[PDB]
């Protein structure tokens, strides 16, 4: 009878304990995990944080889980019974917040194999925690990191170890809604040391680069068109003082409007971003044009070869601007998409 | 007999009384009367469609299995400690109408049970629910919001167990106060909806219909004299000399964008939604009067390359405040 | 008695255990499950979510619960009797977060007919995610979808199926807040392979387009309001200069700062939004304007037969941008409301 | 002798003490005296109209069923998990909406049992309370939030609850508020609700606080004054100046309708109208009727014999003004401050 | 021996040892020694006043009946379910206005018995701590928040807690805080809270924290400091030339009045006035005062003689206002980096 032997297995009549590691005070008992991202997104710079949705898979060998009733090996269990089994600990090093998923029952796999091996895989929910470097922020490429690590045990007892063949797998049909996956991910042991003991501990990288692609539209198409702008004022002939200071206000309320929104959209931080240098550049363009234009109507205004020189500095402006914002918009490019 | 006697021999495990099975089973279904005590109301966001009450929700039926003794004569209540309400049987009772709920819980839970001489047994519990109720924003300064909630039963089909209102006041609320609305204590208008399930069978439901009428108190200040103000500031250009032909229109100017800014900003606070509230009646008509006197000084500009722009300038404003008046008294009969 | 009866059926002294599926390592159990969507809404595009109010209903079929003390078949149990008895496992794929509803009771429903066939509804409250696609914002369709899988056992123990008739219900009366439902709904199989087996899976699908009333009267609206105006300062006379200025500073201004209220409340993402284009295009004549207000201006003071010039050039351009505006107008809806969608 | 024994004794499986029976049953009423300790304060939100709470709550009486012999010491000090073992009176907090216990590495509890049967129990907790208020003069308003105790099981037949003698209400030592003040005084009533299913004891504390107008000042009244100031400079400037007059009363306007506008963003709705309401809408209106006086002498000049009218109106306008305003500014402010609102 | 046995003996069924009444009842108090561990630590907000940390809480005591000597090792590691059958000091923190536990695919919670007796118990947590804070120098403040374990069951005769004698409370190497600086030094004082019911002992720690200038310099002071050089350059130009003043007032006046609306907003409401409000305002009269001196200059040029006038005292304004505002400066950052 099927309940029978269940009991037998590990019931109460069966006289095995979960409050016993197996082999205990001898050779450590190693666990080879591997996951199954089934989910990812909401990566927010404010907070620094990022979640994921794992299908997280644990596998070890203990002697008192042998049996020999049933011919067949692949042996299916409920849910449930992963309540009256040795489990080794294992907790998540960083992160903000992780649940459990129960709905119309528990989330949970197990499997007891002829030769005693176990598999148990859960359902969880993480919020991890990876600080991000924003020196380059519009081309910048992150590296966020998923540790896991025992608590209860040392590494006297228990040791984890990635699974050699595909150790990560990533869902098919998985999007981000603004970054990349990369086709590799960097593994990495970390062993952690504490005061208490030595603790295993085991570490996954995630490469992620961001597209460009909206922040283009969004601010670098409109600055361009702006700082182009601004130089129309030059071919305009001097006298004309309404249509050079129509051309004038404009163009720097806008640049002002755009930097306070760019500047507003992200999180506080030391440094300077890139997005911080081309704004403060452009912004200093458009002032440098409303300067040009202040300097020859004051120049102008010297009341005789006079409008000569006004005719001749507008020339030299107008020829020389277009060169200068060439050369720092060419110096830019090229900096921060290859020596970055 | 020991004190303790008395609710260990009327229903324990050692006595037969098994809580797994409704009073009168296969015979005559089971009444319950449910009488709903409003202790707070309000938080009406209006934006997720939703408010948030609080109540001492009550139900009471009959349960033959659970007699006083006889020469028990310790008057009809008979207060049991809260702690044993999970040994009896209990009705099931969820609201339809609901996105979240929860009990009350400090220091003791918040349950009062009694059983009284005949068997009759009352439950009370002070729950905290969220209804929803879908909003109607047709006119929506001056609307009438009817939000109800619907009690029901899950478990048990209309042939067990039955929903009654209580005879006589089963809504009661003692002075509620809300920030934006009014509720009448007389319109609380009920009947039963006995929903019908495909494929389980029917199932009893008693709602209550309360009705909140917004008052336009806050809205009237900060959306009509603004806007009133901008649009006499509007016209006041049309005193001024047309000769100057540079102060003019920054007034115009400025009344429209001053109103498309209201109008953008006053848009924020409601949900999203397909018809046209009266609120943006009103903006859109203001707009257009500013847009048409800027597009009657530009004719008068326009007239002017100056008797006939005398005469223009004059005739608009004449017209202006009577057509003005025809159009505010027009709006305001239609949305009384 | 009753209370004998159902020790015998699954109690103390039945024997019963639900610890092991029915029909242990044979056939596999099938179970016919279909839902009844209760609430809808909160259809949200910054977190790309939306949430039901669903009866989720399970049926099978178990040998061990067949009676026959009672003559009549269908007999309803208590809620709370669900934890003494074998049930399938079925979690949601594709949810970010669900759980109960437990008011004044376990929301549990329990049904045992004679033959052994068991009905099991459950109240839930279901968060789940549908990514989507925002090419064309204001009149986009989206395709939400609902996963229903098995994790405990895999397609050799668990088969999921849909029901024949009526597989999804939805209550009479339900209104979205700004979506539309539509009449069908598809049914698939997603049958999902893991390495640790090949799992059962059973799929759905609604059908929801946007209704753009809400963004028709808060955006476009508007714009064309201030691209009127801008187009008011033709008429006026170039002489007064600083009243054309001023329009010419205040309308971008206005158009600058509405386009970035109306793009700042969404979500970002790589592609160009109808949106995006409507307002660039309503920028560009702004600015268009503006320019020509420019040209109109420096061509007066250069300096008698110049003034004809002028006038000339600020007649064509009058009668000139209307056209193009309203040539604009009419490409743009004609392409995005008959062959780009809805085709 | 052993301890183990003792409490098994007194309270354990060989007890015979259940927990579901109050103390002398069938008798008269047993009398709870509480007394609370304030840890924390703050949070008040107007748009919620709410306020959070954390206090030591403890709850004072006696049972003959837990008196002791065999100890010769009177107070005794117990572990929190034996709470669940004793009787303990039902008490909720009616005008709640939402509290919790605090557990952390353990429940956050106490119990100490007197030899004559005097039972202490105190037990941490956090509250968010609610308390209507009125703001009919907001930057200068005194707001009093209720905190109500009150029994739900048993009815004033069998429980009823009594504040302490002395030192009723405690506060923690430097206790501060973000933005109020917290009254030495704090008042203690009865309120003895009556439902139909019986008659119910309750207890009542109020706090009284009264907002600092610091902040507010700064951020509202000096602007306005900026703006009503600059206001008069347009009727000294020449009529000659047509377009400046306009433009700067037109800017005055817009400062005033977006300051206006923003003062009213960050309140709850309320159909009556407040102080800073009243403050707004007459500094606009100065404002608009300086514009339309402007507009009105301009409309004067266009029409000899006339300038020296317009420059008579407008010389009237400048002096009577200015006037006006410091008028309308004492009375308002000497009618807001001392008799029709505030002073108790 | 089998070891279920042995921990059946030790604190189990079998063995008489009660968790419900603490070491030595009602003699000398039972002394606690306890250390933390700073896992994770950020997440500072003015506009509540709270700040949350990741703690790796210890405890250390010794009792009696946990003696054993069946095993001759000295370090015996036990599962964490089995914490709930021994007794724990009672340990609640004072100023916390949230905590939880973590609890993934098992409770976090670690338990070692020495020989002798003595028991270590580390339990991770998170915390959300409050501490206000003072702004009167906002952009240069240093806080103090602090941290409060106390007792809660027992009074001061029964337990007594402090800190551990070397290294009590250590960080782990590389954390960083997205805004502020951590200093090296920790204070480590008594509280010994008196209250109605008795003398509840307590534990004090204090974290020094410094705000960084690195954001705020470049977003709000230099921005300010390029539009004051941007009034200046109106004053040199002539004053015949009208429209390059008038364009060089407007510019001026509407980016720093559109600057200096932010920066009050995400602060909360104080009673006290900031050294941002400060200098916003100064900044902003310092520009209405160029255009009113402008204007000022406008209107006397409005009334030969007069001319000579208005051109001394044009240039008057421009060599005395750079003057005033670097005096202005020069005394504002002296006074708040040194005095305050
Ligand atoms: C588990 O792996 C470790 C790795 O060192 C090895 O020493 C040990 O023997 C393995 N297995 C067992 C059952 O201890
Ligand atoms: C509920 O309505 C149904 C309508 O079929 C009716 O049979 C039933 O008696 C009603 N119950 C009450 C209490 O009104
Ligand atoms: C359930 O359906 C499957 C579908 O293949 C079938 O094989 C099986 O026999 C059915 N019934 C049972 C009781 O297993
Ligand atoms: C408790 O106080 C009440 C107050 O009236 C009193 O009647 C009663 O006797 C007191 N004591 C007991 C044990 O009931
Ligand atoms: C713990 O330390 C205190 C410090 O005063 C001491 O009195 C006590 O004896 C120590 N140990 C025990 C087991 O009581």
């Amino acid at each position: 009878s099927p309940s029978d032997f269940l009991d037998k297995l590990m019931g109460r009549t069966s006289g095995y304990d979960a409050r016993i590691r197996p082999n205990f005070k001898g050779p450590p008992v190693n666990v080879t995990c591997n996951i199954f991202i089934n989910s990812f997104g909401s990566i927010a710079e404010t907070t620094m944080d990022y979640r994921v949705n794992i299908f997280l898979r644990q596998k070890w060998n203990d002697p008192r889980l042998a049996y020999s009733e049933y011919p067949d090996d692949s042996l299916d269990l409920d849910p449930s019974m992963l309540d009256s089994i040795w489990k080794p600990d294992l907790f998540f090093a960083n992160e903000k917040g992780a649940n459990f998923h129960e709905v119309t029952t528990d989330n949970k796999l197990l499997r007891i194999f002829k030769n005693g091996n176990v598999l148990y895989s859960i359902r969880l929910t993480l919020t991890l925690s990876c600080p991000m470097d924003l020196k380059n922020f519009p081309m910048d490429v992150q590296t966020c990191i998923m540790q896991l690590e025992s608590f209860g045990y040392t590494m006297n007892d228990l040791i984890f170890e990635w699974q050699d063949e595909a150790p990560v797998q990533v869902a098919e049909g998985l999007t981000l809604p603004q970054f990349l996956l990369k086709e590799e991910k960097d593994l990495r042991y970390c062993t952690k040391h504490y005061n208490t003991g030595k603790f295993t501990c085991i570490e996954v990288r995630f490469h992620l680069e961001r597209q460009m692609g909206y922040y283009l539209i969004q601010m670098y198409i409109p600055s361009l068109l702006i700082v182009i702008l601004s130089w129309v004022s030059f071919w305009i002939n001097m006298d004309a003082a309404p249509a050079r200071v129509a051309l004038g206000i404009t163009t720097v309320l806008t640049m002002t409007t755009q930097s306070s929104g760019s500047r507003a959209s992200l999180p506080k931080v030391s440094y300077v971003k890139a997005i911080d240098i081309w704004m403060a550049v452009c912004l200093l363009f458009v002032f440098s044009a409303l300067l040009e234009y202040a300097a020859v109507n004051f120049v102008s205004r010297q009341h005789k070869v006079f409008i000569d020189r006004a005719k001749k500095i507008d020339t030299i402006s107008r020829a020389c601007f277009p060169l200068a914002f060439l050369i720092f918009n060419i110096f830019y490019w090229v900096i921060y998409k290859i020596l970055r | 007999v020991p004190a303790n006697s008395t609710s260990n021999i009327l229903n324990r495990l050692l006595v037969s009384y098994d809580p797994r099975i409704r009073p009168n089973f296969k015979g005559i279904p089971v009444d319950v009367v449910v009488n709903i005590f409003i202790n707070s109301f309000g938080s009406i966001q209006e934006t997720t469609m939703d408010y948030r009450v609080n109540i001492f929700l009550r139900q009471k039926w009959n349960d033959p299995r659970l007699k006083l003794p006889s020469d028990f004569r310790g008057s009809d209540a008979l207060t049991v400690d809260p702690t044993m309400y999970k040994c009896l049987w209990k009705p099931d009772l969820f609201f339809a109408n609901e996105k979240s709920a929860n009990f009350h819980d400090v220091t003791q839970e918040n349950i009062l049970l009694f059983i009284f001489r005949d068997g009759d047994v009352l439950v009370s519990m002070r729950l905290s629910i969220t209804l929803s109720c879908p909003l109607d924003l047709t006119l929506f300064p001056m609307d009438t919001q009817r939000c109800k909630m619907q009690l029901e039963s899950f478990g048990y089909t209309t042939d067990d167990l039955r929903f009654i209102w209580q005879s006589g006041d089963p809504v009661q609320l003692e002075k509620i106060a809300l920030p934006q609305f009014d509720i009448k204590k007389e319109d609380i208008e009920y009947g039963n909806c006995t929903k019908y399930y495909k494929g389980t069978g029917y199932y009893t439901c008693v709602e209550v219909i309360f009705t909140l009428r917004r008052q336009v108190g806050f809205y009237m200040m900060g959306v009509y004299a603004p806007t009133l103000l901008i649009v006499v500031l509007s016209w006041l250009s049309f005193w001024i000399n047309p000769d100057a032909s540079a102060a003019r229109v920054p007034l115009g100017i400025f009344s429209v964008l001053s109103l498309a800014s209201e109008c953008t900003t006053l848009a924020a606070e409601l949900p999203k939604v397909s018809y046209v509230k009266a609120l943006d009646v009103w903006l859109i008509a203001c707009l257009l009067f500013g847009f048409a006197s800027l597009v009657e000084y530009a004719v008068v500009q326009v007239m002017l390359n100056p008797t006939a722009a005398k005469r223009i300038d004059l005739y608009a404003r004449a017209l202006f405040p009577f057509c003005f008046l025809f159009f505010n008294v027009i709006y305001w009969s239609i949305y009384l």
